[PDB]
RNA sequence: UGUCAUGCUUCGCGUGGAGAAUGACGUAGCAUGCU
RNA sequence: AGCAUGCUACGUCAUUCUCCACGCGAAGCAUG
């Protein structure tokens, strides 16, 4: 305590500060910090441990400690001269803390320090690393971090889920009490980047070197050029940072008046739907530095990377205009000397403001299309409707267009009683046997439509790291690039079932069929060449399900207008015939599981991986959390095999009308018009492969987060530590696509990290010795990327791994695997859960379905559907099957003694002996064929 | 017993349904509850006190349903 | 540990006018790397100040390519017998990292007082 | 077999016979051969064109049975789910549910659902004096196998009643449907 | 075309062999009368064939002109039903705050979400619980969007009317919620 | 009120190949007529 | 020997069923 006393002064210096001893200068500390770096040997955004510091703490008067650190440092002589020289040019800025340099004697050496002043505990790297790579049984450092800033107390811990974005919605409002801060850091920076070009210095701003109040403090790595012509580096900055923005609702000071939190919101003229210079102020007031180009408004962007672009900062700025600005923009138009209001626009919360290219005043007569084209939108439906305000949900209604409220209801659902008392008499439904009933017909009352139309609260406004996304997007569209698709005529289109309802209002005249028979080809072909200059707002209607499940909660459905479908088919359908053709690729749309089909899937999937091990995982909340960039994206990676046949032009506007017909539309529950916020519509054409799409992406971004936030000192191999290296480059200092790393990146994942994906269901078998050491994604990483970029925690408890490749995967398609001998062979089969067979012969929705006489081709298909179970080492489900065969016979036996009795003709030709026996059932899982 | 009261349940929706309960939104909920509630239960006294309100609610309507008749059948 | 881009550079000879026209050959200095698929032009020295455009020589069959110039930027080198002045145009639309790449190398090469 | 024309067939067959025999006439042999191929084709054109009406009887017989039938599920859809329900509670033979369903039938029915809590208020109504003979019994009340408290009593038209009055010494005294509420011991 | 080639030249494709059966010689008329019976048949069946295949043709031309004849008396209908659902929703617009708001407008255009706030003359509030009505919809007056509404009805869930002094606390569990109430624009 | 895709089973009407049978023109063996 | 007629064999055109390949309708079951 002789030499450890004097160092204490010194570092107090003349700021009459307090200091306590916390971490001796002579005797230094360490601690695990998380840093950004890129120097020549490592890269990456990673979390190090630190030792040079040697830290004292403030205390206040009273004896009590407060969150001031002084940070001493050892430095070498050059170094300090370099650091010294380049502080005192940017002293005078506001938003750079104090620094102190001293020499001082140990060990009867001069040893230079650099001490600063008055710094919180962490940085904001450490706040960015802490929501950007969650794990629930580590947070010490994110608890730190909202405890001492008054976002909660040290009680709300003690909570079941207090992290959880559904379980627990209240933590949202945790995390916007963040925000101010957060705001204020974009303001200093700002300032700091106009200090470094008036001064003439040169560096790359990172995180980890701005404290949590916004004070700069590390100039190492910086030059010196002449002074007015500085060149400030931001990109791993702002691009790191920006989940966090809309997270923490960084900008809800901008809607009140003055920008201050205690004075009153601003009220904006009703009238007022363009916006585009309060974006261009935004931008220039907290994103200044940012080199590209913004485009307010995406008509006039440049390609598919640039939408994107702009409508992450689009997603960003328009939380602050009011909710009624946004939608179809409504015009007066004469037809006949009679006036009509019609939509001639549509303002996007993402996209800016569109201007319909063919807008007709003054019209003599409408034909079969203009008739459709006015019926469909929503303009004169919610103009003669009366003014809605529906307590029931927190969701932005628009109109009512009758003077009743619906309630619909589900019904109970039917029993089949001659086949429960014959499996009875078999002896099932026992007490402690392993096959039992779990899938009932569930009923709803008259709250059911809208309690479940208020799930769409879980979908918040989400903006993305765009610098990683637009790397992730560019090794996504090599997945699928096996396909062909552009343009079809309305000859080529084909539509399986004609006999399906056409949404709303069409619905009230007829169905699916009265369109496409009353109106010709050059009708259709004409109506599809008109969206491609122009925005069609629809209706899409929801309606409830009638269906066997396991759960309690009711299902909805959306049903999308015909002027929707009818055009969106000939811009996909090419493309969709063709991913369901195609063998062996990563979607498996379109193959069977008959014949071999399951054993010849898996073989692909097993591909050639070493120390393999096999996963899956599960998507909360899937349709309903899917945020509104990652949709956006889909569409564009499917609308890349329009090279040839459509322009820039064409594409946009494609990409606004399934927005605005889509995406974000208005909804018709229980004859109320209402807004939905965003997600997935299962009514659309293309949802299947759009949910494949998001699934790719969402596993490369987890794969990508997993190599970069590596150590890569200690990575042993060599080739995938340059392949660290250069995946850093790729995303936050390479601006054009470089087509020969995508390559190798794609090649990596291929040969380490093989899926299989069918909608939202994915499988992977992957590298284990590969991923215990971080080299390609875990589970945690997917819990970690979907907490940040679709606001849902996922649980490791739906998700499921297997280490033995010979008992197949745990469940796909809710199948389970088992390697059976078939003649000579090994081969997997799936087979189902038994309760689901037996709840589908026992409970029908139908009353004619309780006659089995009339109906043996439903046995035939479940017996079909439950061969697989013959083989199991449980007795109780090998015996199911022969339950089904026993009472086809007896079925066959009923029938044939009523055609006897009340007719007089016995069935003269018959083939029937072939369903109850099993022979007929084998081949349905025998390659052959 | 418990598949037996699980299917019962389903019966006696059915027929409160029949005779037109869905007109009642307080006495339609309370159905939909307790028959949701047994088709859940993995204890037997509770699936048979959840039926045992559920047949008051069928017992309550007098005109709705001659009993005598069925169950002297 | 965040340091600026390692990558050197490489010069060319070339020349450029005040418009589209009046171009006259061997009146600047080129700045670019070819680790690319070929040359870029990063930035452009020179001695005067009136320059708006530049003329590069296009690898390509009679290909004349006519590349924007930015404002300019005073600089004083003295490698030369002594000081000498000469200003500095980034080619417009050319990102913060290669400016920062251009200028460091630049003022390492000549002390720029 | 068995058709009209089938019998031809048959015939020239017997002829076949006898071509073998005689040492195979090679002239009689032939000819009788193409008149027995003639004859063979015809009927087996017959037989095919019957083989045909009698698929189309069969698939016409097929779907009035179809029809008959659904009309009939489709009918009856009210009786036959009574009856099944009532036969499923017999086959359960519980004690709850067999006392409130002969309650019922002996016309004890009650007014509401039946609370499963500690403290409820049940009402149900006595219709004469011999139901409240075998329920009641002082101030406690048997119903769905359970005890209830008594905590009123009122009348067919509005009055209250007290238990000392309800005996058989009084029993034609009052208007008999006699509503009781009670609350779960 | 088939039926009189038939009925002519078989009579005498018949009379070859009824000359068979008149002779018993003439082997080499067998031959020949072979020769005429199989060249009648031949012929027949050949302008039969060519008979019924004209028939099928036909018959499935006609039937294609009814189906496609249907096909277009229904477009008119679905035409008709279009322009009047047209014409009354236009009926219904009340062409004096509308056009106000829309000559007050820049160019001309108005977003639609803001038209049933500005011009509506009739609100419908649906309400779950008695704390929202007491917090919204108390009394037989009440302000929503800058604006002063009368409440005109209410009625629950089954559509049965609820009087205003229903609406209590302590009569609030023997009520069909949610209630819907119906209220007009005051002037 | 009853949406989008994919797979399989059953029944019914239509087009193209191969096997068996019946009828006219060409080539081979033997017999009769003209020479 | 040449031509014609008769008997027995091989090569092209019209019908009768029998199996495969491919289209259009009707019903049903399963999956996301
Ligand atoms: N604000 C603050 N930071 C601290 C403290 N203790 C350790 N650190 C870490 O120390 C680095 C500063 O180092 P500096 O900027 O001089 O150069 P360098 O070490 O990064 S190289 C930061 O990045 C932190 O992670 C503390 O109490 N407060
Ligand atoms: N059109 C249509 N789509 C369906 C249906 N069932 C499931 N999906 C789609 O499959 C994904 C996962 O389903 P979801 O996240 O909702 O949870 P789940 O337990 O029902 S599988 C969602 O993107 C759904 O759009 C359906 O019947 N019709
Ligand atoms: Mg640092
Ligand atoms: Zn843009
Ligand atoms: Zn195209």
């Amino acid at each position: 305590s002789a030499d450890a006393q004097s160092f204490l002064n010194r570092v107090c210096g003349v700021s009459a500060a307090r200091l306590t001893p916390c971490g001796t200068g002579t005797s230094t500390d360490v601690v695990y910090r998380a840093f950004d770096i890129y120097n020549d040997k490592v890269a990456g955004f990673a979390k190090f441990l630190k030792t040079n510091c040697c830290r004292f703490q403030e205390k206040d008067e009273d004896d009590n400690l407060i969150d001031s650190y002084f940070v001493v440092k050892r430095h070498t002589f050059s170094n300090y001269q370099h650091e010294e020289t380049i502080y005192n040019l940017l002293k005078d800025c506001p938003a750079v803390a104090k620094h102190d340099f001293f020499k001082f004697r140990i060990d009867g050496d001069m040893v230079p320090h650099i001490s600063r002043q008055r710094l919180t505990k962490y940085t904001m790297a450490d706040l960015v690393y802490a929501l950007r790579h969650f794990d629930e049984g580590n947070c010490d450092t994110l608890k730190e971090i909202l405890v001492t800033y008054n976002c909660c107390d040290d009680d709300y811990f003690n909570k079941k889920d207090w992290y959880d974005f559904v379980e627990n919605p209240d933590i949202l409002r945790v995390y916007a009490n963040l925000g101010e801060r957060v705001r204020q850091a974009l303001l200093k920076t700002v300032q700091f980047c106009d200090a470094m070009r008036n001064a003439g210095i040169v560096g790359v701003l990172t995180l980890d070197n701005q404290d949590l109040n916004g004070n700069w403090y590390d100039f190492g790595d910086f030059i010196q050029t002449t002074p007015g012509s500085g060149v400030p580096v931001v990109d791993s900055y702002y691009s790191l940072l920006m989940p966090i923005l809309t997270l923490t609702r960084a900008l809800t000071a901008e809607s009140h008046v003055d920008t201050d939190l205690t004075k009153p919101y601003i009220k904006w003229d009703l009238l007022k739907y363009d916006f585009t210079e309060e974006r261009l102020k935004l931008f220039d007031r907290y994103f200044k530095y940012w080199d590209q180009t913004y485009h307010p408004n995406c008509v006039n962007c440049l390609d598919d990377r640039c939408i994107l672009h702009c409508a992450n900062f689009n997603v960003l700025f328009s939380t602050v205009f009011p909710p009624t600005s946004f939608g179809p923009l409504v015009r007066k138009i004469f037809v006949d000397g009679v006036p009509f209001v019609v939509s001639t626009g549509y303002h996007f919360r993402e996209l800016g403001v569109v201007h319909n290219q063919d807008v007709n005043l003054h019209s003599s007569r409408l034909s079969f299309k203009e008739l459709l084209v006015y019926a469909a939108d929503p303009a004169m439906h919610a103009a003669s409707g009366n003014l809605l305000l529906d307590k029931r949900t927190t969701c932005f209604s628009v109109a009512a267009l009758t003077n009743n409220v619906a309630f619909q209801t589900v019904k109970p659902g039917n029993f089949n009683k001659d086949f429960y008392d014959f499996a009875v008499s078999k002896g099932f439904f026992k007490e402690g046997s392993s096959v039992e009933l779990k899938h009932f017909f569930f009923a709803q009352d008259g709250n059911a439509a809208i309690s479940d139309y208020d799930y769409y609260r879980y979908n918040l406004p989400t903006m993305c790291d765009i610098r990683q996304l637009l790397f992730v997007v560019e090794v996504v569209d090599k997945y699928f690039d096996c396909y062909d698709g552009g343009c079809i005529n309305a000859n080529q289109v084909i539509v399986n079932n004609l006999d399906k309802s056409a949404g709303f209002p069409f619905n009230k005249w007829g169905k699916a069929r009265l369109y496409y028979d009353s109106m010709s080809y050059e009708d259709q072909d004409a109506l599809f060449a008109y969206t491609k200059r122009n925005v069609i707002p629809t209706i899409t209607q929801m309606n409830l399900k009638y269906a066997i499940s396991a759960k309690n909660r009711a299902r909805t459905v959306a049903g999308v207008s015909i002027c929707s479908t009818m055009t969106n088919r000939q811009f996909h359908q090419k493309l969709l015939k063709s991913i369901a053709a195609t063998r062996g690729a990563t979607v498996v749309i379109g193959t069977s599981k008959f014949y071999g089909g399951w054993h010849n899937m898996l073989k692909t999937v097993y591909s050639d991986v070493e120390n393999p091990h096999l996963m899956g995982w599960d998507y909360p909340k899937c349709d309903r959390a899917m945020p509104n960039m990652l949709r956006i994206m889909a569409s564009l990676v499917l609308a890349r095999k329009h090279t040839t046949c459509c322009s820039l032009s064409h594409r946009f506007y494609r990409l606004a009308n399934e927005c605005a017909q889509v995406l974000s539309e208005m909804v018709m529950c229980g004859g109320s018009l209402y807004v939905k916020p965003g997600g997935t519509s299962s009514g659309d054409a293309t949802t299947a492969y759009a949910n494949s799409v998001f699934n790719i992406c969402q596993a490369v971004t987890a794969n990508v987060n997993a190599l970069l936030s590596t150590d890569g000192n200690k990575i042993a191999d060599k080739y995938v530590r340059n392949l660290q290296h250069r995946l850093y480059e790729c995303l936050y200092r390479n601006r054009d696509v470089d087509t020969d790393f995508v390559n190798e990146f794609y090649a990596y994942l291929r040969k380490h990290f093989s899926m299989m994906i069918l909608s939202d269901d994915a499988v992977v078998c992957f590298n284990s010795t590969y991923a215990s050491q971080g080299l390609v994604a875990s589970i945690k990483n997917f819990k970690s990327v979907l907490y940040y970029q679709n606001n849902v925690f996922m649980s490791e408890a739906k998700c499921w791994t297997e280490t033995d490749l010979t008992k197949g995967p745990h469940e796909f398609c809710s199948q389970h695997t088992m390697l059976v001998k078939q003649g000579d062979d090994y081969v997997y089969l799936p087979y189902p859960d038994p309760s689901r067979i037996l709840g589908a012969g026992c409970f029908v929705d139908d009353i004619v379905k309780t006659d089995g006489t009339l109906m043996i081709e439903r046995f035939v298909s479940l017996a079909i559907d439950a061969y697989p179970l013959t083989k199991h080492p449980n007795q109780e489900y090998a015996d199911v099957f022969h339950l089904y065969l026993q009472y086809i016979r007896k079925l066959h036996d009923e029938l044939t003694g009523h055609m006897l009795d009340m007719y007089s003709v016995m069935l003269t030709n018959d083939n029937t002996s072939r369903y109850w026996e099993p022979e007929f059932y084998e081949a349905m899982y025998t390659p052959h064929t | 017993k418990m598949s037996d009261v699980k299917c019962t349940s389903v019966v006696l929706l059915s027929v409160l349904q029949q005779l037109r309960v869905e007109s009642s939104s307080k006495l339609w909920a309370q159905c939909v509850q307790l028959h949701n509630d047994i088709l859940l239960a993995k204890d037997t006294t509770e699936a048979f006190e959840k039926m045992v309100s559920l047949l008051s609610v069928l017992l309550s309507m007098q005109g709705a349903v001659d009993i005598n008749k069925l169950c002297e059948e | 540990n965040n340091e600026l881009s390692p990558v050197a550079l490489r010069q060319m000879s070339c020349a450029a006018g005040t418009t589209q026209t009046a171009c006259t050959d061997d009146n600047a200095l080129a700045y670019y790397n070819t680790t690319k698929g070929g040359r870029f032009v990063l930035a452009l020295l020179s001695d005067l100040q009136d320059l708006k455009w530049a003329r590069f020589p296009k690898s390509d069959g009679t290909g004349t390519i006519y590349t924007e110039l930015e404002p300019p930027c005073r600089f004083v080198t003295d490698t030369p017998k002594g000081p000498k002045v000469k200003y500095l145009y980034f080619i417009k639309g050319l990102n913060n990292l290669n400016r920062g790449m251009v200028l460091g190398s630049l003022a390492a090469t000549v002390r720029l007082q | 077999s068995s058709l009209p024309s089938y019998a031809a067939f048959a015939t020239a067959q017997e002829a076949y016979e006898q071509a073998v025999a005689n040492g195979d006439s090679e002239v009689v042999l032939k000819k009788l051969k193409k008149s027995l191929n003639v004859a063979k084709s015809e009927f087996d054109r017959d037989a095919a064109m019957q083989r045909k009406l009698e698929k189309m009887a069969d698939q016409a017989m097929t779907q009035m049975y179809k029809q008959a039938r659904s009309e009939d599920k489709r009918a009856k859809v009210t009786s036959a789910m009574q009856t099944m329900l009532f036969t499923m509670l017999r086959k359960l033979d519980n004690d709850a549910l067999n006392n409130i369903i002969n309650n019922a039938r002996d016309g004890c029915v009650p007014l509401n659902i039946i609370p499963l809590t500690t403290a409820a208020k049940l009402m149900v109504v006595i219709p004469d004096y011999n139901t409240y003979k075998n329920t009641c019994d002082g101030t406690t009340f048997t119903y769905a196998s359970a005890l209830w408290e008594i905590q009123q009593v009122v009348d067919a038209d509005s009055k209250i009643v007290q238990l000392s009055e309800i005996s058989m010494d009084n029993s034609p005294n009052l208007a008999w449907p006699l509503i009781v509420t009670a609350l779960r011991a």
